[PDB]
């Protein structure tokens, strides 16, 4: 669920990280339309595709088995739609941190005229 | 879309989605587990289940047709899911219009270290 994924994105990348994803681009948060305006955006963007992929279960209410191992977030012993969820939000956690220098502050808390593009296509 | 559900939060309960709802309590933020704190996070918790039965497409990112009209919010989409994700959206804007005399900030970024309780069950 998202309070797995919030965890997963502050113990990657810190403490109160998770704040600066509520709002970000025209995908991190709540956006959803357009196109991915950077790597961070795109990381949020390929996390909605993702779960859109999950059938099953509910990605926002599902509760999976993780654990961070020695910094690394591993995903466990989860049957089925689980699986997904939490790789889901594994791989989104980890391109956060891999794009976490290219955040633009200036990319918060867009207004949707901002993101009147073609949606791109999962 | 989330934008658009921002837009109807804003027509029903004044407040931007962003600068509220979207860090609000244990299910309208970034929870999904532990107990709904007030009638504003059950709106929430009850538009998670609505959206549990949706799987054609992903709410987050369906961009669909609605308008303001007679107090009402009408989903107009002739795309089947389109229009189910606008009707989960319009009920949740409704609840949470209907509940901003409850609205308590304190609940506000709640979600990092609360929401260990029993889970709302849809």
């Amino acid at each position: 669920n998202l309070f797995q994924f919030a965890k997963m994105i502050n113990g990657k990348l810190g403490a109160f990280s998770v704040w600066n994803y509520i709002s970000y681009g025209c995908y991190c948060g709540w956006g959803g339309q357009g196109t991915p305006k950077d790597a961070t955006d795109r990381c949020c963007f390929v996390h909605d595709c993702c779960y859109g992929r999950v059938r099953g279960c509910n990605p926002k209410l599902a509760i999976y088995s993780y654990s961070f191992k020695k910094g690394n977030i591993v995903c466990g012993k989860n049957n089925g739609c689980l699986r997904d969820i939490c790789e889901c939000d594994r791989v989104a956690a980890n391109c956060f941190h891999q794009n976490k220098n290219t955040y633009n502050k200036n990319y918060k808390f867009l207004s949707s005229s901002r993101c009147r593009q073609t949606s791109e296509q999962c | 879309n989330l934008f658009q559900f921002g837009d109807m939060i804003l027509q029903k309960t004044g407040k931007e989605a962003v600068h509220s709802y979207a860090i609000y309590g244990c299910y309208c933020g970034w929870g999904g587990q532990a107990r709904a704190q007030d009638a504003t996070d059950r709106c929430c918790f009850a538009q998670d289940c609505c959206y549990g039965r949706v799987n054609d497409c992903n709410p987050k990112t369906a961009t669909y047709t609605y308008s303001f009209e007679n107090g009402d919010i009408v989903c107009g989409d002739n795309d089947l899911c389109l229009r189910a994700v606008c009707e989960c959206d319009r009920a949740a804007a409704i609840c949470l219009g209907e509940n901003v005399n409850t609205y308590d900030k304190n609940y506000e970024y709640y979600s990092i270290s609360h929401c260990t309780e029993e889970s709302e069950q849809c």
